Order: C-alpha cells, then structure tokens, then sequence
C-alpha cells in the first residue's frame, strides 16, 4: 500500500458490495468471489455458495456519473432445488433494484442504479464436480461513482515538476 | 510535372479543437476583441468570462452557419444576375452536465442574485413571469498542441441569445442533458457578430505557411549595439526582441548563443546582463534563419 | 452475329479522377480557355491560381447538375410538344481540413489583405458587415495516369459563389469539417459557365477511340529532305514534327529510328543534327503505322 | 539505425507514453510493455506491474491528424485487492484524459485525446500462474499525431533518379 | 512461359510493387514476400525485413479499373524499438498516398489509388521465433488496373474454330 495520497479510490468494486451484502443477509451461508481451500475440503456435502465474477460488456462514461458491468451469478450446492430456489431469491433481490442504498466496512454507502438481465440460468454438466449442482447466470448491473473529480492537476504538477 | 507542389496538401495546419470551453459572461462585461495578452504571449481573459462547464463527449458540439438568400430576374435571364444574401445566421448547441449558476442563467432566462439559499439548503430555480429576452457573451475557444507551442482558436461572438430547447431526457441510462441551441446575434458598439480568431505561441511557426501576411525571410535583432554595465546599475540588464520581415516578435521561440560568454551571456530569454566589459557576438537561429548581432560591455 | 462488336464496351477510356485539386483565384485573374501549355505538352497555370488544399477522402466531392424544365400545352395534346428547358444550375461541396487564406476568404467573404498579424501572432477573422458577393474562379481538375502518359479531365468555370454552409461538426472525433456547397455562375466576357477539358499526352492515344475528329490512319513527317550542316552552324541541328491525319502532332510518344547512324542519328527527341555529310533514312513508328524519311546532310 | 535522415517519425509509440509516464508517477512501482526475468524470478511475492499490449481496432485519418487503438491495460500483483485498487486507479488516471499533454525522454509531448472504454475488468482464473492475480481491461485510446507532412516528394525523386 | 502472345498480362501484382519500391528506398535493408534462408541461417541477429501478404476483403470491378486488397505489412527485426520504428516508416509511407505513381522493372509504372487502414500493429507473442520481434498490421491498398480490355472477341473465335 504505497498508492499517492491525493488519491483516494475512483470505482465502488461492485462485486464486493454484492458479495458482503449477501454475507450480511445470511451469516449462515458464506459468500464470495473465490474458491475457499476449506469449502473445496467437502464436496459430497458443500455449504451454499454464491459467487460473483465480473465478465465483459457495458460502457462506462465519467462525465455521467455511471458505471455498468455485466457481472454473473454462480450458485453451487449439493441440491438441484437448492440451487434453484437460491437463485430465484438472488433474482429477487436483484431484479427489483431501482436506486438502492447499502454502506460497506469502509465507510461509504454505494448506489445500485439497475441490475438487468442478460442469460438465464444455465444448468451446467457435472463435470470436475459431480455431487455439487451450479447453475449460471449474468447480469447487467449499473452501479454510480463514488467521486467523479478529475485529477489533470496533479499529475500536471508532477509534469512540470519532473520537466519543463 | 510535380502536381503534389501545385496540389499543396501541407496536412501540417489543419488544426482540431480539444477542449471546447464555452464561456458566458453578461450583458454587462465589456466584450473582448482578443483572445491573447499582448504583454508575454500566453492567454489572458476579461473578468467576467465564467466557463459554462463540461459539453457532450460522443456528440460534441454542432455549430451551424444557416445562409438565406434571393434571386432577382425579371427580364427573362436564363441565370439569376446579383444574386443577393440575406440571413447568415449562426446557430450552435451543446449539451451540459454540470447544474450551476450559469447553466441554470442560461436556460432559465432569468437573474437568480437576489436569491438566496434557506437555512437547510432549500432553493428553488423560478421561471420568469416575463420572459426576458436576456443576452450573453459567448466565447468558443479550442485547443491544439503542438510541441511546447500549442494552437489557440476562438469563435469569438459578443451577442447570443437562447434560440430553442430540446427535449432532455432523464431516464435511468444518463445523466440530464442540457442541450439547448442558440442563435449568434450581432452586436452594435462593436460591430462585428461572430468571428474566428487564432493565437497562441506555435501558431507564429506555420502563419507563414497558411498564407497570412508574408513569408518569413528576414530578421533583425532590433538593438544594434546595446550597452550593459558591469555593476548593478540602472541599465545593468538589457532585453532583446528580435523583429522579422513579417512584423511578428520571436523572442519566445528563437534561443540566442553567446559567442563569447566572458563578455555578455544571453540566454533563451534574451536576458543581457554582462559579465565582462567587452564585445561579444551573439546569434540567434530557430531552425533555418542565421542573425548575427554585436552588444558593447563597459562599465 | 458478333454483339460485343456493336456494344462497343471498350472499357479502356473511362478515367476515373484521382486528384482533385480545386484551384482558386479572385475575380481579378483573367480565366484561362486551356489547361495545357501549347509550346512542349505539359500542363502550365497562369499566375493567381491558387489550390484549396486537401479535400474529404472517404466522401469525397459531390458534384450535381440540377435541371429544371417547364411544359407547354394549350390545344388538347397527350405529350408535351417543345419542352423547353429553363435553369441547368450545377453545384458542388468539398470538404476542408487546412485553414489557410483562401479558405478563410471563402468561408467569411472578405478580403483578408489589409489585416496584417499581430505582434504575437493574434489575429481575428472579421465578418462582413455587409455580405459581398466576391465572385473566385475555380479549376477542377482531376488526374488518370497510364504509363508515362497520364490523362488530364478538368472542370473549367469562369465563376463561382458561395451557395450554402452546412453544419459543421467540431467534436472530439474529427478535425473541423468546412464543406460549402458552391453554384456555377455564368461568366459574361468569355461566355461560358461550366467547360469540361481533357489533356495531357495519355489522351492523344485514345482520342480516336472516343470518337473525337478522325482515326489515325496516315502520318507523315513534315521535313521533306532537311539540310543539317556538319559543322556547330545555324542550321547544325534540325527539329523533327510528324503530323498525322487528324492535325496533331505525334513527336513526344512516336520513336524515331535511324537506319544510317554514321550519317545522322535521330533520338526520340527528334534532334537532327548530323555525324557525316551523306543521306539517311528515319523510321518512325509507334506501335503500328511505319513512316519513312529522307534527311540529307551536307557540309 | 540506419533509417534515412530526411524521415524522423511518424507517430508517437502511444504506450511508450503510458509506461513511461506510470513509471514517472510512481517510481517505486515497475511497469512496462514486456516480462522482465526479474519479476519473473519471484512469484510468491511479486513487484506489481502495468502492461500495456496493443490490440486491434479503431481507423485512422492522416488528413485529421488522429489516431487511435484499442490498447489494454493488465496489472498483474500478488493479491485481489491489490490489483482492483491498481486498476481503479488506472481508470481514474485515464478515463478523464480529455486533451492532456505529457513529454518523454525524446523530446517531444504527446497529446492524448480521449481514453475510451470497450471491455470491463477482467478476472483471468490462474494458469501458468496461480498465486499472482491478474486483471484484464480494453481502453479506446485516441491520441495526436506528431507530424503529418507527406512524404510524397521525397520519393518522387527517388524514383526519377533510380528511373527516368 | 507458355500463355497466349494475345494475353500480356491483367493485374500488377501490388506486392510486388509494394516490395520493389522498398528495397530501392534502403537497398540495405532487404525486403520481400516469402522468408530466405539465408536470413532464417541467423536469428539472435536478424536483417530487418518487411513481409507483405495478400488477405481477403475488398470487392473489384472491371468497369471502373479499380482493385483493392487487405494486403498486411508485417516486420521482423531483432529489437522492439526497431520494429516499432520501421512500422511507422512504413505507414508514413503508405497511408498519405493519394494517386501516386512507381514504375516497375518490367517496364509499366503502377498507380497507387489510396491505402487505408483497417487493424493496428500487433505484437504477436514470441512463438517458434523467440528472439525476433514482429509487429502485425493490415492495410486497404487500392490500387489501378494496367489494361482493362475485355478478352470476349478471341475466346469467341477460339470456340467458333473448335466448335461450329
């Protein structure tokens, strides 16, 4: 951690608001973006796990203040019907969010604009995984900026600074 | 033959605007006949010249020069004879982003001085009862850079008015979009409506190429045998200003070589201080032009 | 029968425009009838034909012919009887990239000769008071090249005027975009408006292909018997010029042989200037007619 | 280096702008263009690092002196966090670059355009390398041309004099 | 060399032209169309050399003797710099052509309509060649046509002979 002072941060990291939401709504269910050693440890028997992996599409303009993502939503677990009924809630918990507000450990408080929809669910083949069923879904999510201000003066500075 | 010479596509001062920054100011402020200030060469604004803020990145600005005119024939002419112009009006919009105290001015047609903010930050933006036909001082400058000698273009207007609003959309895919169009008036004390003005240290390089005035061949250092003394007098330093065949100072760009630097230094500045008295020789070359001068140093 | 005979489809003559450098002058400049220089075969300008610059690339210029016509019918008949025709306007828009003086004085209508740069390079392009209609006369010339013999099209016009400025784009993805619309004016001391012209030493090949004059069926060298003097006299060397049936000359692209080098060596330049005092014999060919001459030369 | 003298450049080698202008900004944080052996050498640990590879797309005008390319940005760093705050910071120093100038070692200063966006971050999974963490980003980079004089003269007599 | 004396020829062959004008600018450096072995002998130090390589896209008419072709420019050189530099010559010397005339050895001289640009340069990743640097990028060449004459006369007298 040796980034300049006078920058504080520019995005929201979206997936992380995700991830720690869903943590926050049940405790009991773990969360993430990666694949824990310790989940990975049982597999005949696995605890719920949503997972969130950003994938490509979407433009992003500063002047506008807007940020878009087609983030994708992967749910593992031992059932068929548990996957199913697991995405259903994500689903509900996603679809209808029209300017919603939730705050993270940091300390600000993210603005999610509109989460769409882009594939369904996909029912993927058991493959390297066997017991575990995943179903697969995308979604086109916007979320705002946290601080839009420019930095052209600073690294102007240290321009001028280094050359002139 | 060489039609490439006769064709002359320099492609070299086809300069494109970057950053097109609309100031406002009001009635009030005198309009400026210039861009630059005549004192060091780099950009100086009139008090009162207020950026309206940021425009459209994808679209950008869409100036248009609408021209009207009438044909004459009653004699049966087979092609219209004096065929005369009437309307040359002049009509640009740009959209904006940011919602302050200008932009708000602006496409409200109002004076929000006398209001005030609550306690709490309460405000509120009124229409006008009336509504005034309010005018303002536009000015389009662009931006191009050229090595260290950047291009300054302007579309200088001392009268706009608002001309038409479009209709904004504030759905949930963009901000608002403020894009009103406004119609180029023309202004009486100063007699001109609008009007393209270029500036800016590096277009002195290529105003020669493009055709204005004449061709740079000759130059002068105007001080032909400047005296500086030794000690911190009152004519101790001296400044240079060479002078071409054009009319046009090259005194920022042109560096000058001292010859003997235990005699008088100058540097890029043209600084003539003096180190010992004598005479020295100093040249000054931008990247074609030879000029030689002699300074006298004495105590 | 042979139909690709009757349906003539050469496919060999359609010149397709290259470079379409438009030349400007102001109304001052007497027009000139011809493109191409009666005195070698290459292409001369007078003085004050000045070109735009560059042009649009992926566009391109659009040049159009509007005709208007008018019936006439009062006794009861099915089909217009004399359809006369009233205006042939032709107009033309190009793009511009470089701003230099003749652009300038197109766009804005002025005469930019008394404005002279400032001292740092400010200056101002100012809009008429009063719009002048300054007519320019304007060359469009085009190139077609095959081997060493190009081909030269031209669209020549006696005078010219501004039509109509459509909108112009300046945003972030472009450099700034002038593309007038100008409409051909009827000149009344040559009497002529819009004249198409083709030159240049490529088209005499195929002149008689496009069915202008006659077919090339006969050729002749105009020197009977010259007389060149073995010493560097007045008459030491000898212009040679074969004239065909059609009445133009063949000397630049016909190649001359000589049969007796030790009399007299001719080169394709058709020098004649003589080694021994004798007579020889000068083949000319070019890629099917044979002509024969007879050059005596003597001391 | 034997390239004629009457020819100098053509264009400004936008990413040499990039990497060096990076490295100027934060000296203590390599970037580059390549895979130097030293960062090579250690994996667990790693120095984090800028790339910057070219990739196609985007016309290009002599006549309007611009261009552009469709250069992408991948930070490569030992922890998630790490490479998502360096990318955000990428972004924040990119995405509001609207006609800014910076100068290199050569001698002349470069004028960037418009930094565009195509692809959002990319998450690759670890391949050949398993504990660094890599992100993948596509900007639209536009930037100006040095000189635009043609060249047509030059070679013209070139020609007349080899053949004629 | 057995083709009808009726039939010279119908193309230019614009490579052709394309490496001949290239190899008369700098003799010194070699350039052409297929790979020598004389310079695959030597690859830690390698001639810099530009390859042309004629690709699909562009319509022809005969009508208006006009062709064109997605030929590519790609340059192999031992250094990265070095192969930078030479693509920027090289599309200095490519994209500002706009009617402009070479002439071959064999005797016509080719008319050069335009030559656009529709990928940038690609540094493709070292492969079987490691040490040299090669850059990748496709040009729109437009280039004229020699003769345009139409052959049906003596296909039409050759199958009136054969067959009547």
């Amino acid at each position: 951690v040796v980034l300049p002072d006078w920058y504080e941060e520019a995005f929201v990291n979206v997936e992380n608001l995700f991830i720690d939401m869903f943590t926050d709504l049940l405790p009991d269910y773990e969360s993430g973006c990666w694949a824990p050693d310790d989940w990975l440890a049982d597999e005949i028997e696995v605890k719920p796990t949503i997972w969130f992996f950003r994938l490509p599409g979407g433009r992003v303009d500063w002047d506008g203040r807007k940020d878009e993502c087609q983030l994708q939503v992967m749910v593992v677990t031992g059932s068929r019907d548990d996957s199913w009924r697991l995405m259903d809630f994500v689903r509900a918990m996603l679809l209808p969010m029209q300017g919603d507000k939730y705050k993270m450990a940091d300390g600000y408080t993210a603005q999610i604009r509109c989460a769409g929809e882009v594939a369904g669910p996909q029912l993927l083949t058991p493959g390297q995984r066997i017991d575990t069923r995943v179903v697969t879904a995308t979604f086109k999510v916007s979320v705002s900026m946290k601080s839009a201000k420019n930095y052209k003066q600073k690294l102007y500075e240290l321009w001028q600074a280094l050359r002139g | 033959t060489d039609f490439y010479t006769i064709k002359d596509a320099q492609a070299d001062l086809a300069i494109a605007p970057l950053n097109l920054t609309v100031l406002l100011a009001p009635y009030s402020t005198t309009p400026a006949t210039t861009l630059e200030s005549p004192t060091d060469g780099s950009l100086a604004i009139p008090p009162g010249y207020k950026s309206v803020g940021h425009f459209e990145k994808q679209a950008g600005l869409t100036l248009g020069n609408e021209f009207d005119s009438k044909d004459i024939e009653a004699y049966g002419e087979p092609e219209p004879i004096r065929t005369i112009i009437n309307k040359r009006t002049t009509t640009f919009d740009f959209a904006m982003y940011q919602n302050q105290r200008n932009v708000l001015e602006l496409i409200w047609t109002q004076d929000f001085s006398n209001i005030q903010p609550s306690e709490f930050g309460g405000i509120v933006l009124e229409a006008p009862k009336v509504p005034k036909n309010i005018y303002y001082r536009a000015i389009l400058v662009g931006m191009d850079d050229r090595n260290d000698r950047p291009i300054w273009l302007y579309w200088l207007m001392p009268k706009v008015k608002l001309d038409k609003l479009d209709n904004q959309t504030l759905n949930d895919d963009n901000v608002i979009e403020y894009k009103p169009t406004l119609k180029a008036f023309r202004d009486d004390v100063v007699g001109y409506s609008v009007a393209q003005g270029f500036a800016g240290p590096g277009w002195r390089d290529l105003v020669a190429t493009a055709g204005f005035g004449e061709a740079l061949t000759a130059l002068t250092i105007t001080p032909g045998s400047p005296t500086v003394t030794v000690a911190t007098g009152a004519s101790h330093t001296a400044q240079l200003l060479v002078e071409g065949d054009n009319g046009i100072n090259y005194t920022p760009d042109v560096v000058f070589t001292s010859s003997a630097p235990d005699k008088a230094s100058v540097s890029a500045a043209g600084l003539v201080t003096g180190v010992a008295a004598g005479s020295a020789t100093i040249t000054a070359t931008k990247g074609a032009l030879t000029a030689t001068a002699t300074v006298t140093v004495t105590a």
